[PDB]
């Protein structure tokens, strides 16, 4: 069994490299962030451009949706995060306290909290309603490349160039687990599986690994793509077949069988590093986005 | 920037 993702739309409008794309939880929208200091909102099913959201003083590396699809949070090199009302495009809050670029962000499922990771090597937990910093975790000794909540929001996973993956108790901020692996290659991305039992971690040696973090065992490895220099997003695709989806520095989208680890599809068409991919919450739809030579977002559709 |  293999998927047959085919290109349906190419979305243009960012004036610099795209950094991150994310589908809204209700499936209606795709949000994109860019080095051009902008967030853009597109219709998830027809690719129609909906609006531009601005206000950051420097580029944006990541963006994330609240559970009710009404809010966005963005992480910027201007050292702040911003919470945005999607319908009005207004900046509801500016979250200050990081001392270097903010690289990654995520709402918890409740969406009363935001987690952020920064080049200042820290992980911060913020109150959505007030915008105050609730906790600062000295999470790492190198820039933090990814942060993600589990499906109940009780845990946070973070990754860093220091080579570590760390699991944190959200309520207390205490580190529950540290994953070390061999010769400590930089960890460029990490996220929980939808069931919350496994973590997918990308390392800058052209490798993805699926880990059981409680036991500390790597259960799967996925290779064949190129990832040595960029923090590329990866995903579990669960709407049809159970795939692993990632971008690559060879300008392709890679799709593996989660269980067998075999490459089941390579999506051709981007003209620069595919820095970001995202999987639609209900349909077999992939969004991909690429760097300076390309600056576009592509939407792809599969029968399984 | 992630883009760099």
């Amino acid at each position: 069994v293999k998927p047959n993702y085919a290109l349906k739309f190419t979305l243009a409008g960012h004036t610099k490299a795209v950094s991150s794309v994310k589908f809204s939880p209700n499936g209606e929208w795709l949000a994109s962030s860019s080095a051009d200091k902008l967030i853009k909102i597109w219709g998830a099913y027809d690719g129609k451009f909906e609006k531009t959201i601005s206000g950051h003083k420097l580029g944006i590396s990541d963006v994330a949706w609240s559970s009710d699809s009404n809010l966005l949070v963005s992480a910027s090199d201007d050292k702040t995060l911003k919470i945005w009302d999607v319908s009005s495009g207004k900046c509801l809050k500016t979250l200050k306290g990081h001392s270097n670029y903010v690289f990654c962000c995520n709402f918890n499922p409740q969406s009363n909290l935001i987690v952020s990771g920064s080049f200042d090597e820290s992980v911060r937990i913020w109150d959505v309603k007030t915008g105050k910093c609730l906790k600062t975790l000295p999470a790492h000794s190198d820039p933090v490349s990814a942060v993600h909540f589990n499906r109940d929001g009780s845990l946070i996973v973070s990754s860093s160039y220091d080579g570590l993956c760390r699991i944190w108790d959200t309520a207390s901020g205490q580190c529950l687990k540290t994953l070390i692996d061999d010769d400590n290659p930089p960890v460029s991305f990490v996220k929980f599986s939808p069931n919350g039992k496994y973590i997918l971690a990308a390392t800058l040696d052209n490798t993805l690994k699926l880990w059981d973090y409680s036991k500390g065992k790597c259960l799967k490895t996925y290779t064949g793509h190129k990832n040595e220099k960029y923090c590329i997003f990866a995903n579990f695709s669960v709407t049809g077949g159970k795939w692993i989806v990632s971008g690559s520095e060879d300008n392709l989208v890679y799709i593996w069988n989660l269980q067998t680890k075999e490459i089941v599809q390579k999506l051709q068409g981007h003209t620069d590093v595919v820095i970001s991919t995202a999987c639609h919450p209900t349909e077999n739809i992939i969004a991909s986005a690429a760097l300076e030579n390309d600056k576009t977002i592509k939407l792809w559709k599969s029968d399984c | 920037m992630r883009t760099a």
